[PDB]
């Protein structure tokens, strides 16, 4: 199966696999057992040639797992600005909640990757978005204490 | 005719050296143990001889000893003034120290030197020919003061069933108190000590701190100057004990004419007069005794009863003066007894001048008084201390600590019950 | 209660250890060889309790730190027998550090512990500095401390334990790290002190002015507070003097020996620290939340338990005076069913560069927010299950984070009901 060969391969960030893979035809969309696609991972992982490629090939750049999790969430999660950026380019949905009621914003702000704060705010985050426990961006960077990220979250 | 003085715990070790170099400078004993006046055995059968045994060298040596978990108090004993007074044999410690903790004392560290101390101080009886009993110095708030006291007693009470044994307890202060679990180990030691003891005072580390700090002018009290003081009127209490007077003559009189009530065993101490460096008559220093800023126990003597009354003076006293202000004291205050206590006070008087440790903070006066009450007052001491452990086990706090130790948590429990009970027998009596 | 232990783990904790030791020598008038220079009796008094020679024992999965400690200053004065260190390096994995690598490299260290404890007169405990972000300070760290906890059960357990935060790195494991850790403090040490890189930082960017704060910048505060909190073990006293007393003084329920260690005035490097500050001030910084070592504020919370060093030439008197009136003036801030809690030490030994200074030892309800923090970001990775092959690659189940999670959730909440718990 190539698609599972492709899941590995967009998550272990062998470029050339990769390349390979979708050369015998691998499904792009294709989902593991909690609904990850190539690009969830790749997106997760930081391999942002791989990230290109898929989207340059019919990747799905709002496809949401078994979570809600968009590509953008994992991303904004785990930090990669460049990701975060090309994701947004190719029409990420800036203000998709998940499962927990987060959107890119919260995660952004909840690991302080303030720099991909601003970014999302550039591309129209919803600043009020709240989650589950009513708590917005604001709010976390309030209760938390979080000066800086407060500042960020107002300019 | 002899008594040994038994010191426990850091209060009780400091407080010791204080008294026995008082008692060598009342005694004309000096630091090395001579005594230019004294002959040799003899010769042995002298009033202050209840306190000193003599060498055949002439050398007068204290009936103590020294006790504490931990070398360091008792390392400048052996290191002093003081270091030939006495035999390194006196001077007992162990490596590891309570931790302010009572079950540590008692129950894990205590149990490892129970014995070598209770064979240290069988030497001591073994050297006397009628021993009366033990004088007992030690904290209420230490772990080695609290525990290893309760445990001594417990075993001295085995021992040595048929005689006295006295306590000086160090009562716990705000401004002094070096632990927070304080209020526990106090319990717990009151708890465990009170059907082996005969006679207990209390020092209020509160009350000395007051007077030092009002009658001395000293600004911030150390634990030497609260210790003259407290040495002062222990001398006031054992004096009749070392100079062979007419009241108090012997540990058993003690609880006589102070305790009617053998749970009751807690006299309240008041001295006077208390001069900084910088005359009062009979009158003046007897009426000074009612006055609750003198006392060593902070409680308030007009809310409650009297069972027992005695007054202890020093110095230039006529006897006659000493009547005179009684019945003008028991004429003109409100002193109220118990329907089931005579009433009448009980007087002693000791001849000579109250002595004066040389770089005091303490004037030399031509009279002192130490008064002597049981009241039921000083129940006020224990509601305070129940207080704040009430406040602690209710929660809990601090209790982890004593379980990990040897201790059961019932014990708590048990010994906050005893003290209960102690309130309602005060309580029953001032009623 | 003589003899303390002293262990240094990860980069993070050599570095820590490493200016500890040249604060505390300075203080001793140790030079960089071991030879006395001093002119105080004070000084050499309990000399005895961290020094034989430093009794530090040095670890690190990372052989690189080696040179970076013996490069150092007072780098020639560690014994080169209490060097253990492994040849790869965790790399922030605190399953290597706890399962796999560590665990390897685990009994080396032991033995070095051994060899240090059986020539002790009277051995107080051990103390370990280090931090939960990482894979080894962490993961072995406390693989250690299990193991010492075993072989030592009559010993007190303490460490300086530095909390991971977003303004210093930009790893997005060390939640997992920290919690995994924080998991292992909980049960098995008698007392911690939380040093909080984000209260570090915070410090050193908004009070100190410094725009781009530096790890060296970062542990001047954690040296200056590290100094304070031994003060009373390393000087002779009468309160808090050895690790045990502390911890009766400091702990009232087990699990919650977690402090917020506060200290004043805050210097920056090289600054010139002039008009020192009297005896009131000092003593107000305890409920400022901008002293505190652990980002959480003392207003928030209420105080179970507290210890005050003061250090210099000072008036006890004064001292007395305003150590009461914060008490009274805010009494409510302080648990009214543990009466008398606030227990006050004076030194007459201020630190360098200083005349006069306070280091406040706090047990507040109010560190839940950092837990509160940590947990989080914690389940912020942990739901999207982010890296969890790292860790379960290394023998670890799923089911650990989640005990970790819940244990910590569960200290939070301890903490909140003390703060709501009514005296009545
Ligand atoms: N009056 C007076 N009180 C003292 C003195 N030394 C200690 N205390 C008080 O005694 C209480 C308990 O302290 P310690 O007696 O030193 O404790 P310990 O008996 O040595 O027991 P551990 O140290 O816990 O093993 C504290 O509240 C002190 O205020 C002293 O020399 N004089
Ligand atoms: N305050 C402070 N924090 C530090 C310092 N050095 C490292 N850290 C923090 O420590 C955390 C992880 O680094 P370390 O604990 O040193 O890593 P380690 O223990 O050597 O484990 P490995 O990297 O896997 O070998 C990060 O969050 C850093 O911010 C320091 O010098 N001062
Ligand atoms: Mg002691
Ligand atoms: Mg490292």
């Amino acid at each position: 199966d190539l698609g599972k060969k492709l899941l590995e391969a967009a998550r272990a960030g062998q470029d050339d696999e990769v390349r390979i893979l979708m050369a015998n035809g691998a499904d792009v969309n294709a989902t593991d057992a909690s609904g990850l696609t190539p690009l969830h991972l790749a997106a997760t992982y930081g391999h942002l040639e791989i990230v290109e490629v898929l989207l340059k090939h019919g990747a799905d750049v709002n496809a949401i797992d078994i979570m809600g999790s968009t590509p953008l969430h994992l991303a904004a999660l785990i930090g990669h600005l460049e990701i975060v950026e090309v994701l947004l380019k190719h029409g990420a949905d800036v203000n998709a909640v998940d499962t927990w009621g987060d959107t890119p914003l919260h995660l952004a702000a909840i690991m302080g990757h303030l720099e991909i704060v601003e970014v999302l705010l550039k591309h129209g985050a919803d600043v009020n978005a709240q989650d589950k426990f009513g708590k917005t961006a604001f709010d976390i960077s309030i209760d938390n204490g979080n000066e800086d990220l407060a500042e960020i979250l107002q300019k | 005719r002899e008594c040994i003085s038994i010191h426990v715990g850091q209060a009780g070790v400091q407080i010791g050296n204080a008294c026995w170099e008082l008692y060598c400078l009342e005694h004309g004993i000096q630091p090395d143990g001579q005594m230019p006046s004294d002959k040799t055995i003899g010769g042995g059968d002298d009033s202050f001889n209840t306190f000193f045994s003599e060498t055949g060298a002439g050398k007068h040596v204290p009936r103590a000893v020294f006790v504490d978990l931990e070398p360091t108090v008792i390392d400048e004993v052996r290191t002093g003034t003081y270091r030939q007074l006495f035999h390194p044999e006196q001077l007992i410690t162990g490596k590891e120290d309570a931790a302010n903790n009572y079950a540590r004392g008692h129950y894990t560290i205590g149990k490892e030197i129970i014995d070598l101390v209770l064979d240290r101080i069988r030497k001591l009886a073994d050297q006397c020919t009628g021993l009366q009993g033990f004088l007992v110095f030690h904290s209420f708030g230490g772990g080695t003061g609290s525990g290893f006291t309760s445990l001594l007693m417990e075993r001295l009470s085995v021992d040595y069933g048929k005689k006295s044994k006295l306590e000086f307890s160090i009562y716990p202060a705000p401004q002094v108190s070096t632990a927070v679990v304080e209020p526990y180990n106090s319990i717990l030691t009151t708890h465990t000590t009170l059907e082996h003891s005969d006679c207990a005072f209390m020092v209020d580390n509160e009350a000395i701190y007051d007077i030092c700090r009002r009658n001395l002018d000293i600004e911030r009290p150390t634990y030497t100057n609260l210790n003259r003081l407290i040495s002062q009127i222990v001398s006031s209490i054992t004096a009749s004990l070392r100079f062979d007077g007419a009241l108090n003559v012997d540990l058993t009189e003690f609880q006589t004419n102070l305790v009617p009530y053998p749970r009751i065993h807690f006299p309240l101490a008041t001295y006077a007069p208390v001069i900084s460096a910088e005359q009062l008559s009979v009158a003046e220093i007897t009426n000074a005794c009612f006055e609750p800023a003198n006392q060593m126990v902070k409680c308030d003597p007009r809310h409650g009863k009297y069972m027992a009354c005695c007054l202890l003076y020093r110095g230039d006293v006529v006897p006659k003066d000493v009547n005179a202000a009684i019945a003008t004291i028991k004429t003109k205050r409100s002193i109220q007894f118990v329907d089931w206590c005579p009433t009448g006070f009980k007087v002693g008087i000791n001849y000579q001048p109250p002595t004066v440790v040389p770089g005091g903070d303490l004037a030399k006066v031509q009279r002192a008084v130490c008064m002597l009450s049981n009241t039921t007052a000083i129940a006020e001491a224990w509601a305070r201390l129940d207080h704040k452990f009430d406040l602690m086990y209710a929660k809990r706090a601090f209790v982890h600590w004593y379980v990990g130790e040897g201790m059961e948590e019932g014990e708590f429990s048990e010994a906050r019950e005893d003290m209960a009970a102690l309130e309602k027998d005060y309580e029953e009596v001032g009623v | 209660m003589r003899e303390i232990v002293h262990i240094q783990a990860g980069q993070c904790g050599n570095q820590i250890g490493a200016k500890f030791w040249e604060v505390i020598s300075d203080e001793h008038g140790i030079d960089p060889t071991g030879s006395y220079h001093g002119d105080s009796d004070l000084q050499l008094e309990r000399i005895n309790v961290y020094y034989n020679v430093p009794r530090a024992i040095l670890v690190d999965l990372e052989p690189g730190t080696m040179d970076s400690v013996r490069s150092g200053p007072f780098g020639q004065i560690f014994r080169p027998d209490n060097f253990v260190f492994g040849q790869s390096g965790a790399g922030n994995n605190w399953a290597k550090g706890h399962y796999t690598e560590g665990a390897e490299l685990v009994d080396s260290v032991l033995d070095v512990v051994r060899k240090e404890s059986e020539s002790c007169d009277c051995l107080q405990g051990f103390q370990l500095t280090h931090s939960l972000g990482g894979g080894t300070g962490s993961g072995m760290g406390t693989l250690l401390i299990s193991k010492i906890r075993e072989e030592y059960p009559d010993r007190i357990m303490n460490t300086f334990s530095v909390m991971p935060s977003p303004k210093v790195s930009d790893t997005v494991v060390e939640p997992y790290n920290a919690t995994l850790s924080v998991h292992q403090l909980v049960e098995n040490t008698d007392e911690t002190y939380s040093i909080d890189n984000e209260a570090l930082y915070d410090i050193c960017f908004r009070t100190l002015k410094l725009t781009t704060p530096t790890y060296g910048d970062l542990n001047h505060l954690v040296s200056a507070t590290m100094s304070g909190v031994t003060t009373c073990l390393r000087f002779p006293g009468q309160l808090n003097a050895d690790l045990r007393k502390l911890a009766v003084n400091m702990v009232p329920f087990p699990r919650l020996h977690f402090f917020m260690p506060g200290f004043a005035p805050l210097t920056s490097r090289g600054s010139q620290q002039y008009r020192a500050l009297t005896v009131p001030e000092l003593t107000q910084q305890m409920f400022d939340s901008k002293n505190m070592m652990a980002a959480c504020d003392p207003r928030h919370g209420r105080y179970l338990t507290v210890a005050a060093i003061f250090r210099g030439r000072m008036s006890m008197k004064e001292v007395d005076e305003q150590m009461l009136n914060v008490q009274n003036k805010n009494s409510s801030y302080f648990v009214e069913w543990i009466p008398n809690n606030v227990k006050t030490a004076v030194c007459d030994i201020p630190p360098r560069g200083l005349k006069m200074s306070a280091t406040f030892i706090g047990n507040s309800t109010a560190i839940q927010e950092l837990f509160k923090r940590i947990s989080e970001q914690f389940t912020a990775m942990f739901r999207r299950k982010a890296f969890l092959h790292w860790y379960t690659g290394e023998g670890m189940d799923e089911m650990e984070f989640t005990e970790a999670e819940s244990n910590m959730n569960d200290l939070v909440s301890e903490y909140q009901q003390y703060q709501d718990a009514t005296a009545d």
